[PDB]
């Protein structure tokens, strides 16, 4: 029953047309029930087990079409379908390397809390095997030491994980947080860190990264005379800002009397 | 994922939004909090296909917090559906504290004798106004007179001294007892003669029971009303005592005035 | 509940009178 | 008012702290330490 | 009556409080 | 005649307990309830660790005019489960003392929960306190009257509360008891208010645990007032899950502080797998920022049991050696886990490397990087020079790196020599002593 939702399975979705259509089918699934009011009719809930995998393949369709705001939607409703007590839910293939996949989403996203959150997500699926939960925690590993280090090895770690497209997000969401630093001239060459924006010594596609915006980001001062950093310093001049502050709590300790 | 289904812009959708925010507002607190600001656009909005139920989550968007004010505004959104929840453990606890809005609201109303005062929300008066009427119903007088001065409002307070019209105790000395704990003698005025009123339209209206009037009051032409009036059915043993009454009970003024309204 | 629970609050308003007692100690 | 709930979940001390910082070193005893300087 | 002790007590609190405030003032002036 | 004897003095305790209550309560407010109601709830702890003879004094304990020094004699004449619950109620009304018959309800629970049966007829007791919960729901909402049995019979239903966690425990969890705990919370939203909810709520965290730390998160924006903290323990619970709050969210440096503000309040004495899970928290957070702490200065005994694992952790984060810290994570992985710390370890795999840089940064002005690759044993002096950028992190002295010839020159803080340079950072610290002068003002509003 409910076929066209499920009947596209074999074919996914060569057409983005075609995930429009189960969008408005799964919103008659909507119509015909919300997704868990309550516990109670586990047999209804046993039909929403099998929204669960139209819905675990719509979400590799939004990541496919690169979705943003309908994936993020998608995301938390398959987060929720987890949430249902469903203790009837069987073990689902797609369930666990999606949840592992929404882990490296977070990343995309610079939820580094919530990247945390996710890995105590899912405890068990952690503990050793799960090889697909794994290239995230490998890759938070990196990320503390510097995903731009191990950026390259984070790469080739696996060539197909289920993760292709999200790879191709984590290679978006390469880190340029070591931008803080001296850089053209006064440093030149940042290759050596390996991260893609400061990779290639010199070329154009290196200049593209190194000079977007003119530097980069593009706000503060150009790289190349940049005095290491915004150097914004401090004065004592704020002993008279101090004399203000003085008055507050002075004027406080006699006020208590 | 209630707010997933926010992001789609479906009418049944939103629908089935609210429904699920009031099946589980304690569980997802937060949730309700982190989408405020989208619900509040909601419950506002005539375009939402229940901003009524809207207003409803929005109140359990404040079921954890104390605002009354907030509650007040989502009964302008609810409407009848604030309302509807006559009796409602935690929600009869906020539409009382919206009832608490409404009293200090009028209140400051009654402080204006100048008129432009500021209109009560008709949803607030109405969850009032409903509860007014349980206590009618519960016929309870004290509960009854319980929201009749907060309103400060003369025809809420003749309801509430038709009550359950038993009307006993309020039909004769209840004044007394009101006018001890009365703060403003210009409302208390407004009571005093209504409830004298309310005296003289029983069968007997007791002397005792009119006093009230005929002294604080202190209207000449109204005693002496009553007056004629014992002398219209000829009744001197009633005449000799309110006279003899009125005498050691106030000074003479008015009572000055009464007399030569009777000797002319 | 109104007009029979917000009685209630004025009887937490009662421990300024024990307050009082303690700065009537120190009038004394 | 014990609070239980989490058990589910010098003579041999003081110097412990000055021991664990050298019990991974002090394989010299000092007098390898002197002959160190000597080949120095 | 549970309407008329509400208002009973608002009084004897304001009463206590409008009391309060003149032991403070007193034993200010005799600090003096 | 020894096993009456425990019996004699039980019942007497009892009779002392009710007595006092009953005439506070009759007398004043405020002062009326909770007075000696906290001193009853030790001494119920006492006769709880001291010990049916209980149920039967608890059986008619009052009928209508006062007669419990006669009803004393009639327990000592029945000397000479679930029904004994509901008998008193059933043999004859109290017809008086409302906040005594929830004291009296509460009696009977802690034999049951003593009997720790962990069966129905614990979840029977579970029953009678719905009953019980009952009354404290209608102490103020249905009786006018003042909150004595919201003074002090909330601290008895925070008991109850306990017991149906126990049940919970047995079972799994019941989150309807922690909604019932947020009408609770509405009750506190009105003229009195109690800190119970913020425990059960650190419950319902607990349960989630590790598969949700959206309710932790939830706990966050829950915090409202409530800083009066009369149990001061509770405040240590709320403490210690507020910091495990923080450590799962990475914010390491804030849950060190609120852990030791934590372990400082332990007036009970937590000996055996109490205490020691605070203090385990305390030591990994500290760890986990890098700043090595001796176990010597706390080092209580049973915190050593489970510390045989950390204690070479530690030992591990100061060595060199990867293989050393496997074959602990390895063999002590057990316990840790039951900590549910665990997970905190297993971020710290990583974190040794910054411990290093710390004490590098503390013992050297301006240490040259190819020294810090041979500190760190890094590969290359390019990784030492990418690690020199991660040493900055936060909260550490300017690096000021040349990138040249200067290298890790790591300049520390100058002039700070409590002079014009930490002006404020002298001044700010007596701010907040004499800040505490508000305890003079405090204590001097009591009399």
């Amino acid at each position: 029953m409910y076929e066209q939702l499920k009947g596209e399975w074999n074919r996914k979705s060569p057409n983005l047309s075609k995930c429009g259509e189960e969008l408005g089918r799964l919103k008659l699934v909507l119509l015909e029930l919300n997704f868990l009011p309550t516990t109670g009719t586990k047999l209804t809930k046993q039909q929403l087990i099998l929204a669960r995998d139209i819905l675990e393949i719509g979400a590799q369709w939004s990541i496919l079409r690169k979705d943003i705001p309908s994936f993020e939607r998608y995301m938390a409703q398959l987060k929720c379908y987890y949430f249902d007590y469903k203790e009837q839910l069987p073990e689902s293939a797609y369930m666990h390397q999606l949840l592992g996949l929404n882990l490296l989403f977070l990343l995309s996203q610079n939820r580094v809390a919530e990247f945390h959150t996710e890995l105590e997500r899912l405890p068990a699926k952690d503990i050793q095997t799960n090889v697909y939960i794994k290239h995230p925690v490998s890759l938070e590993q990196y990320l503390m030491e510097g995903s731009y280090n191990k950026v390259f090895l984070a790469k080739g770690n696996i060539p197909a994980e289920s993760y292709t497209f999200f790879i191709d997000i984590l290679l978006d969401t390469i880190r340029d947080e070591i931008a803080g630093c001296i850089e053209k001239a006064y440093e030149k060459i940042l290759f050596t860190e390996a991260t893609r924006i400061l990779f290639f010594n010199t070329p154009k596609k290196m200049t593209d990264y190194a000079k977007k915006r003119g530097w980069v980001l593009g706000p503060n001062n150009y790289y190349s005379f940049a005095s290491q950093q915004q150097k914004p310093e401090d004065t004592t001049i704020p002993s008279t800002e101090l004399a203000k502050q003085v008055i507050e709590y002075a004027r406080q300790l006699e006020m208590i009397v | 994922g209630i707010i997933s289904l926010l992001d789609e812009d479906e009418p049944q959708l939103k629908e089935f939004a609210l429904h699920k925010l009031n099946a589980v507002v304690n569980d997802f607190w937060a949730e309700i909090s982190e989408s405020v600001d989208k619900i509040e656009v909601l419950y506002e909005d005539e375009g939402f296909r229940s901003r009524q139920f809207a207003a409803l989550v929005a109140s359990k968007v404040f079921y954890h917090l104390g605002a009354f004010e907030e509650s007040l505004n989502y009964a302008l959104g609810a409407g009848d559906l604030f309302n509807v929840n006559d009796n409602s453990e935690y929600v009869e606890t906020i539409i009382a504290k919206c009832i608490d809005h409404y009293t200090k609201q009028c209140v400051e109303n009654a402080d204006l004798p100048e008129g432009e005062k500021k209109p009560i929300d008709q949803r607030l008066e109405g969850i009032v106004n409903k509860m007014f009427q349980r206590c009618l119903d519960d016929h309870k007088y004290k509960q009854a007179i319980g929201i009749a001065l907060e309103t400060r409002r003369l025809d809420v307070f003749e309801k509430t001294i038709l009550e359950s019209n038993d009307v006993p105790g309020m039909l004769a000395y209840s004044l007394k007892l009101c006018m001890s704990l009365m703060q403003n003698k210009q409302f208390r005025n407004k009571v005093l003669r209504v409830l004298v009123k309310i005296y003289m339209n029983l069968e007997k209206p007791d002397f005792i029971n009119v006093c009230q009037c005929l002294i604080f009051l202190d209207d000449p032409q109204a005693v002496s009303d009553i007056l004629e009036k014992l002398v219209k059915e000829d009744n001197l043993l009633m005449a000799y005592q309110i006279c003899f009454d009125l005498y050691e009970s106030a000074s003479q003024q008015f009572l000055s005035s009464v007399i030569q309204n009777l000797r002319t | 509940y109104l007009s029979k629970i917000e009685e209630l609050q004025l009887i937490v308003n009662d421990k300024s009178q024990n307050l009082r007692r303690l700065q009537a100690q120190r009038n004394e | 008012m014990s609070e239980k709930k989490q058990p589910v979940d010098e003579d041999n001390w003081d110097d412990d702290n000055v021991e664990d910082d050298f019990s991974n070193q002090l394989r010299a005893e000092l007098e390898k330490h002197g002959y160190k300087m000597e080949t120095s | 009556d549970l309407y008329s002790r509400y208002k009973k007590l608002q009084q004897e609190l304001e009463f206590l409080e409008v009391q309060e405030e003149y032991i403070k003032d007193e034993q200010k002036n005799l600090k003096k | 005649p020894p096993p009456p004897a425990p019996q004699d003095v039980e019942m007497k305790e009892e009779a002392a307990t009710g007595g006092g209550s009953t005439g506070e309560a009759d007398g004043k407010t405020a002062a009326a309830a909770a007075e000696h109601s906290q001193r009853e709830l030790d001494t119920v702890t006492l006769e709880d660790i001291k010990e049916g003879k209980e149920p039967r004094f608890v059986l008619r304990a009052l009928r209508m005019l006062p007669s419990t020094s006669r009803r004393l004699n009639h327990y000592v004449l029945y000397k000479a489960l679930l029904p004994f619950l509901e008998e008193p109620m059933d043999t004859e009304a109290d017809l008086q003392f409302r906040p005594r018959t929830g004291k009296a309800a509460s009696t009977p629970l802690l034999p049951e929960v003593e009997a720790y049966l962990q069966l129905l007829v614990v979840i029977f007791m579970m029953n009678s306190k719905r009953y019980k919960e009952a009354q404290k729901i209608s102490d103020d909402l249905m009786q006018k009257i003042s909150t004595q049995n919201r003074r002090a019979l909330d601290l008895v239903a925070a008991k109850c509360y306990y017991y149906h966690a126990r049940v919970y425990e047995f079972l799994d969890k019941l989150d309807v008891v922690r909604s019932f705990l947020h009408a609770r919370l509405r009750t506190a939203t009105l003229r009195h208010d109690a800190d119970g909810q913020a425990t059960l709520l650190n419950l319902l965290l607990r349960n989630y645990l590790h598969y949700s730390l959206y309710d932790q998160a939830e706990k966050l924006v829950s915090k409202s007032v409530f800083p009066e903290q009369a149990n001061n323990n509770e405040w240590a619970r709320y403490l210690y899950y507020t910091g495990r709050i923080k450590a799962i969210q990475l914010e390491y440096s804030e849950a060190r502080r609120t852990m030791t503000n934590a372990l400082r309040k332990a007036p009970q004495h937590t000996a055996v797998g109490f205490k020691q899970t605070v203090h385990k928290l305390l030591i990994v957070v500290e760890l986990l920022l890098g700043e090595i702490p001796d176990r010597l200065q706390f080092r209580q005994p049973s915190l050593k049991r489970s510390l045989m694992p950390y204690f070479l952790l530690t030992q591990a984060v100061r060595t060199g050696n990867l293989a050393k810290f496997n074959q602990v994570l390895d063999q002590f992985g057990e316990k840790f886990q039951a900590d549910g710390t665990y997970t905190l370890i297993i971020r710290l795999r990583h974190n040794v490397i910054k411990t290093g840089v710390r004490m590098i940064s503390l013992s050297y002005s301006r240490i040259s990087l190819a020294d810090i690759a041979q500190k760190l044993q890094l590969d290359s002096p390019e990784d030492a020079e990418f690690i020199v950028a991660k040493a900055i992190r936060d909260g550490v002295i300017e690096a000021s790196i040349n990138h040249e010839k200067g290298y890790v020159q790591s300049k520390e803080m100058i002039d700070i020599y409590s002079t014009r340079e930490p002006q404020l950072a002298f001044h700010q610290r007596i701010s907040f002593c004499l800040d505490i002068h508000n305890m003079s003002v405090k204590a001097m509003r009591f009399p």
